[PDB]
């Protein structure tokens, strides 16, 4: 019954990466937890294929699909993410990193960063840090 | 959505 939010912000629990290469897996774990899909974090790491190069967006999406979520990857400019995004979603960050985007309010983006916890990013900084790649999720039958 | 599998495979992060 839990749907993505299209209007305000999604309430998403904070999960920290246990080490630096795990951000992809921590970010999908938070998305799974929003939909109450209980999957051990160790399993998520392995299903995302965490390696010495972190994870990649194709593998994050494939792992999400095996757990029953519909999953698609988009390239969006910042303004179209704000307009058409749904929450939570996973976004590529500083060409390096994955964080969970919960939504926007005022001059602020609301993120669960696996390296920092729950943070509020000023729009100007958001706009430079978001690289354009956004993984968008929807529950199963449709 | 608008990205192919090979393009998504090259998007990487920790």
């Amino acid at each position: 019954q839990i749907q993505p939010v299209t209007r305000g912000r999604a309430k998403v629990p904070v999960i920290m990466q246990m080490e630096a290469l795990e951000c992809g897996a921590a970010s999908l774990a938070m998305v799974l937890a929003y939909y109450k899909k209980w999957v051990p974090l160790e399993q998520v790491r392995v299903d995302c294929g965490v390696s010495r190069d972190g994870s990649n967006a194709l593998n994050v999406l494939k792992a999400a699909r095996n757990y029953g979520l519909e999953a698609k990857g988009y390239r969006y400019e910042p303004e179209k993410l704000k307009k058409e995004g749904t929450f939570p979603c996973i976004i590529h960050w500083n060409f390096n990193h994955f964080v969970v985007l919960k939504g926007f309010k005022g001059k602020y983006a609301y993120i669960n960063d696996p390296a920092k916890g729950d943070v509020k990013i000023p729009m100007e900084e958001f706009d430079r840090s978001f690289t354009g790649i956004c993984l968008i999720f929807k529950p199963t039958d449709r | 959505g608008n990205l192919s599998d090979d393009e998504l495979e090259g998007v990487a992060g920790g």
